[PDB]
């Protein structure tokens, strides 16, 4: 009941980190969509105009989105490993309670 | 004198693009260009109109004297649009190709 | 001291170095050039971000980084008007410092200026001091 709780806490820390990463990815995606709509509006327009470095903001946001996606993937893998190890631990704990 | 009224509108007004027009027929309102190619309307709340295109002219007047409404005009370097803000309906959306300076 | 030497020699015709001083002057200059470059970098994106500001009221999407610029956009824009004079003055002062500190040793390095101009367009402060000490 004490070396068993630390695995639970590791699992839950990974879960919380995943939720944070996902709520950050949400904001990054919203930024990307907004800048993309601005660029589409500039495209549909006939008259020429400076891009005002909107493409640079788009590139920055795209880099942020890719970084966050890779982070979420790695967190998913870590969470899966932690879940398997926790399954083994709780197997042992049920065994030791049934004995 | 003294300013008989004052107010603060959160939108940057493009310099030469301002008009006053009774868009409700008897209720005068303010039409003024803004950044991003949007034209705002102050009724006495601010209402946005997506021109989605860099405005270059703006006025308001009586275009058909049969009715008593002011028509909001919006010029762009390749377009020209009359707008009946009350019953939102294009009076005419002409494409100039010479510009609206 | 270079200006004093030249002007006093001129008046006469009419009628030592601490090897770390350059480091001190460059450390003095560095904050000013850093501030000018950050000024330029922020005012480049001010208007692009303002185009996004007019829609969706900025409730949930704008990054905090550029949100720090959306407020002080006014001061940034009004300092950008005076920036280019300060940048040109700083470039001139740096090139005079370089030319003079090589002139005291008896050399004439009026030719390596364009490389210094390119370095300042890049402005790697450590590469800057390296170019100062080496050539």
């Amino acid at each position: 009941l004490e070396e068993y709780f630390e695995l639970i806490d590791h699992h839950f820390e990974l879960r919380i980190n995943g939720e944070k990463l996902e709520e950050l990815l949400s904001e990054r995606a919203v930024q990307f969509r907004a800048i993309q709509r601005r660029l589409l509006t500039r495209f549909k327009d006939k008259t020429p105009a400076p891009l005002q470095h909107l493409d640079t903001l788009l590139d920055g946001t795209y880099k942020q989105v890719i970084a966050l996606a890779d982070a979420v993937e790695e967190n998913q893998d870590n969470l899966f490993q932690s879940f398997t190890r926790l399954k083994s631990a709780t197997h042992l704990v049920i065994l030791l309670i049934g004995l | 004198l003294q300013p008989v009224f004052t107010l603060k509108l959160r939108h940057k007004i493009s310099p030469r693009m301002v008009a006053v027009g009774r868009y409700d027929g008897t209720h005068p309102c303010l039409a003024a260009a803004t950044q991003a190619g949007k034209v705002f309307i102050h009724n006495p709340d601010v209402s946005l109109l997506n021109i989605n295109q860099t405005v270059s002219c703006l006025t308001a007047g009586v275009l058909n004297p049969e009715l008593g409404y002011d028509a909001l005009l919006v010029g762009t370097q390749t377009n020209l649009l009359a707008y009946d803000v009350y019953n939102n309906s294009d009076l005419f959306y002409r494409e100039v190709a010479d510009g609206a300076s | 001291i270079s200006i004093l030497k030249d002007v006093l020699s001129k008046e006469a015709t009419k009628r030592e170095i601490n090897e770390v001083s350059v480091k001190h002057t460059l450390k003095l200059i560095h904050p000013k050039l850093e501030y000018q470059l950050l000024l330029a970098k922020k005012v480049q994106l001010i208007d692009a971000l303002k185009e996004l500001q007019v829609h969706e009221g900025n409730t949930n999407f704008l990054i905090p980084e550029y949100r720090c610029i959306l407020e002080e956009a006014d001061h940034l824009q009004e300092e950008y008007k005076k920036q280019p004079a300060h940048l040109e003055r700083l470039y001139g002062m740096i090139t005079d410092l370089f030319i003079d500190k090589f002139k005291f040793k008896g050399t004439n390095v009026k030719t390596k200026v364009p490389l210094l101009l390119e370095i300042l367009d890049s402005y790697d402060q450590n590469a800057l001091i390296a170019f100062f000490d080496a050539a």
